[PDB]
């Protein structure tokens, strides 16, 4: 048995080097040494020393003061291969992609800071809107769960119960504690991860892929319902609210409301997209000044506890202002 | 034109042949941390302050259960980044 | 003691001068090869589909020994770590005999950074623009004052 | 502590001195405006340019409608002090702040102003998107922490607390704050004081080996996009804000 300290020094490789190429080959710790002398043969190990020497040659153009130099040094320069073993067939990586979708979805609210690259911040947002594309046109969405900490989505993706938390849109804070270089070298693989599962699902069964924002839409109601996309009843959660415009107020936040109820199949309207067949409304205020009864007005409890359901309960213990009854957990 | 091409293709067997790759250990469901609980999960001002007493790596129930009837009157969460990041050191940060 | 020709160095611009020197000659740095490469194959491309000299400094020892002697040469930079040093000592005496001024700049490392070359051990320039030809003649008056007058005695300190 | 260097002082008292006489002619020029002097001027209305991505500019007149717009500071000119005139225009908007932002409301007094001030920053019009995203991952607000202090300007983190400190104009959660500032309410300039600054993130923030040539390219990018007129009828300049 070896540990790291040996490995370092075989591979020649540094700290940060290392521990990304043992999160791409998942060597859990001593170390495994029968692993180690398979790791002696990485071409990941290749590009990034490649990497480390353009990064010498960059800095020495710099100091002799050659813009032009500089620049064609940084044009002319993946985990793709790497996926090929880590993962043997699609419902391991299906299954693995909780992590993934969990730290793609926490990053897509973290605000741009020096510390992460805007780019990264676009990018992760970008596959969480594809996600969200993906599993409203599928409506595989079975169950929805509410904490403290976000929301505790899942999907039943060809029945694997992933559980993938949707965080709260909030200013998100900044701890000096989380080291970012680690998070940034697992969101990369995880992204890389997700643009392939979600091309290959797009393929096969789903529509086409990449898909393109609502550019129109998106000056306004950027979001889920930003995006244009086209192909070229297994549960309650893919035919409740058929046909039915679910209003929502100013209070609720549309995005999170607007991607159940188009699972489902229904419609949302809020009072701030402007800046009817108003069947249904959302309302959160304290009073009820608005008043209206063509709106029906019901707490957004019971979209949660119909979609966990599907008897599409009545307003009963849903009246604005009237205690929600208890959300136990579905598992 | 990059990813234009399917990963995995057809495949339906697992990496049974070399049994370590051990198990993600995904996070279980919910234990009833949700903004709205059973009234009788509503920690009273005592058991928040033992709650409070204890430290990090003491904390099995790492949430605070509280009853909020409003969705706008549920607090911020900040703590969600750490959490994750610790989730993730602890995934490959462990003898196995 | 060394000779009194050698010492003649270690005398050089001053950190100012040698700045605003640098900062002249930043202006005329010559064609790279990536440059010129570039610059030839869209000439190509543009002839296949259907400009005065460029000024730029000159810094070859045999290029600039040339250029000295005919009275072509505006400027001469020398480089004062040479390691041969019996490729320098003759320059000096020698611009001075041709009344060219010049003005000896410390590291051969930094005279080469101006013209993309590790080292050139010599520089000079002898064509240049009206923009810039003001600010080159005002540069070799001020470097007149700056080291001819203020080491005329450069002979002694053996 | 670093010594001062002769050439960077007189560079510093001539960037000042050209400022300073491009501003005095500036404000005579906006004072004989106000007056109606428009007996002899260069441009009787004034117009507001816009440039849009190859490149192209568009011009058009200024049209007395008010509409929410949104400046940050551009950290320069490079070697500019910053005369009292303009340094307390600035202090009053709590622009200084490099990289900072605030919204405000065009008016008919407000652009003659921001004419004044429009090389220092850059302004534009955001999109309702880009507004609501800004405001809700970002934006200070001052409070009285616990009890005692009142340093905590992080972030909003609780809708109650909206309610607490103003409960009386129906604000009570960060969506009614994005209504009030996309429309014309009249909340407007009591929620803009409550997030004076708005503390958006600067550019790469280092130099690096790969990073000194992308500051590089940023700062020649900005003279290829910004640009010093210094005319004193130099029309606004709007650019697309929201590329951030």
């Amino acid at each position: 048995f070896i540990t790291r300290s040996q490995a370092v020094r075989k591979l020649q490789v540094s700290l940060a080097d290392f521990r990304r190429l043992c999160i791409f080959k998942g060597i859990y710790p001593f170390y495994y040494a029968k692993d180690i002398q398979y790791l002696m043969h990485e071409p990941v190990l290749a590009k990034f020393r490649e990497h480390k020497t353009f990064a010498r040659k960059l800095t020495r153009a710099l100091g002799r003061g050659e813009v032009s130099s500089a620049k064609r040094l940084e044009e002319n320069r993946t985990l793709d291969h790497i996926i090929k073993e880590r993962y043997p067939s699609f419902p391991d990586a299906i299954r693995d992609i909780d992590d993934a979708l969990n730290m793609l979805f926490l990053f897509s609210n973290l605000p741009s800071t020096n510390q992460v690259s805007s780019k990264i911040i676009n990018d992760a947002q970008k596959i969480c809107n594809q996600w969200l594309a993906y599993v409203a046109k599928e409506r595989l969405v079975r169950k929805v769960f509410v904490s403290i900490k976000g929301v505790y989505y899942q999907a039943n993706i060809k029945g694997e119960e992933v559980r993938w938390l949707v965080p709260f849109k909030f200013p998100e804070n900044i701890p000096s504690d989380v080291d970012f270089r680690i998070m940034l070298t697992f969101l990369e693989f995880y992204s890389t991860l997700l643009h392939f599962v979600l091309y290959k699902l797009y393929t096969d069964s789903g529509l086409i892929y990449p898909p393109k924002l609502d550019l129109k839409k998106d000056k306004i109601i950027s979001g889920l319902s930003s995006y244009i996309l086209e192909s070229r009843y297994d549960s309650p959660v893919a035919s409740l609210f058929s046909a039915f415009v679910f209003y929502v107020s100013r209070e609720v936040p549309i995005d999170i409301l607007e991607f159940l109820i188009l699972s489902c199949g229904g419609n949302v309207i809020s009072e701030a997209a402007m800046d009817s067949k108003v069947t249904h409304q959302i309302v959160d205020r304290p009073v009820l000044k608005n008043k209206v009864a063509g709106r029906t007005y019901i707490q957004p409890q019971w979209i949660f506890d119909c979609i966990n359901k599907g008897e599409l309960v009545p307003a009963n213990k849903y009246l604005p202002g009237e205690a929600l009854p208890p959300h136990l957990s579905p598992w | 034109e990059n990813y234009q091409y399917d990963l995995w293709g057809d495949s339906t067997e697992t990496n049974d042949h070399v049994m370590h790759l051990r198990a993600p250990k995904l996070p279980p469901p919910t234990n009833e941390e949700s903004y709205n609980p059973p009234e009788e999960y509503l920690l009273s001002p005592e058991e928040k302050e033992a709650w409070e007493n204890t430290e990090y790596s003491e904390r099995e129930r790492n949430f605070i259960p509280q009853k909020y009837s409003a969705l706008r009157k549920v607090p911020g969460y900040g703590e969600s980044i750490r959490e994750r990041f610790e989730r993730s050191l602890d995934l490959y940060l462990a003898p196995r | 003691k060394v000779p009194p020709t050698i010492a003649q160095f270690q005398y050089t611009l001053d950190r100012n001068t040698a700045a605003e020197t640098f900062k002249l000659f930043n202006k005329y740095r010559p064609e790279t090869a990536a440059e010129k490469k570039e610059r030839l194959t869209k000439e190509a491309a543009a002839v296949a589909e259907g400009s005065p000299k460029p000024y730029a400094v000159k810094y070859g020892l045999n290029h600039v020994v040339a250029l000295i002697e005919n009275k072509k040469a505006k400027l001469v930079l020398i480089a004062n770590d040479v390691d041969p040093i019996e490729l320098v000592v003759f320059l000096p005496a020698l611009c001075k005999k041709m009344g060219v001024p010049y003005a000896i700049v410390k590291g051969k490392a930094r005279l080469g950074t101006l013209v993309n070359q590790k080292t050139s051990a010599v520089a000079a320039l002898t064509e240049v623009r009206a923009e810039d030809e003001a600010a080159l003649a005002k540069l070799v008056s001020t470097i007149d004052a700056n080291f001819a007058d203020k080491y005329d005695e450069v002979k002694k300190h053996w | 502590n670093k010594f001062v260097r002769a050439e960077s002082i007189v560079a510093k008292t001539l960037a000042t001195s050209r400022e300073k006489e491009r501003i005095k002619r500036v404000s005579i020029l906006e004072d004989k405006k106000a007056k109606n002097e428009t007996q002899h001027i260069a441009s009787g209305k004034d117009f507001i340019l816009k440039i849009t991505e190859g490149l192209i500019r568009e011009k058009t007149t200024y049209d007395g409608k008010p509409a929410l717009l949104f400046i940050v500071r551009v950290r320069g000119p490079l070697a500019v002090n910053i005369p009292n005139k303009a340094f307390k225009i600035l202090s009053l908007l709590r622009l200084v702040e490099t990289n900072t932002g605030v919204f405000v409301k065009l008016t008919k007094n407000v652009y003659p102003l921001l004419k004044v001030i429009a090389p220092y920053v850059v302004i534009g019009k955001p999109s309702l998107s880009s507004i609501r995203s800004l405001i809700q991952k970002r934006g200070r607000i001052i409070y009285k922490g616990e009890n005692e202090a009142e340093p905590h300007e992080i972030v909003l983190n609780d809708n109650n607390i909206v309610e607490e400190q103003l409960g009386d104009h129906g604000i009570i959660c960060v969506e009614d704050i994005i209504h009030e500032i996309a429309t014309m309410g009249e909340s407007f300039s009591v929620c803009n004081f409550f997030l004076q600054p708005f503390k958006l993130n600067r550019e790469v923030s280092g130099f690096g080996s790969l990073n000194r040539l992308r500051k590089i390219k940023q700062r020649e990018a900005e003279s290829r996009t910004r640009q010093f007129s210094n005319a004193a009828t130099a029309p606004v300049i709007e650019v697309d804000i929201d590329s951030l």
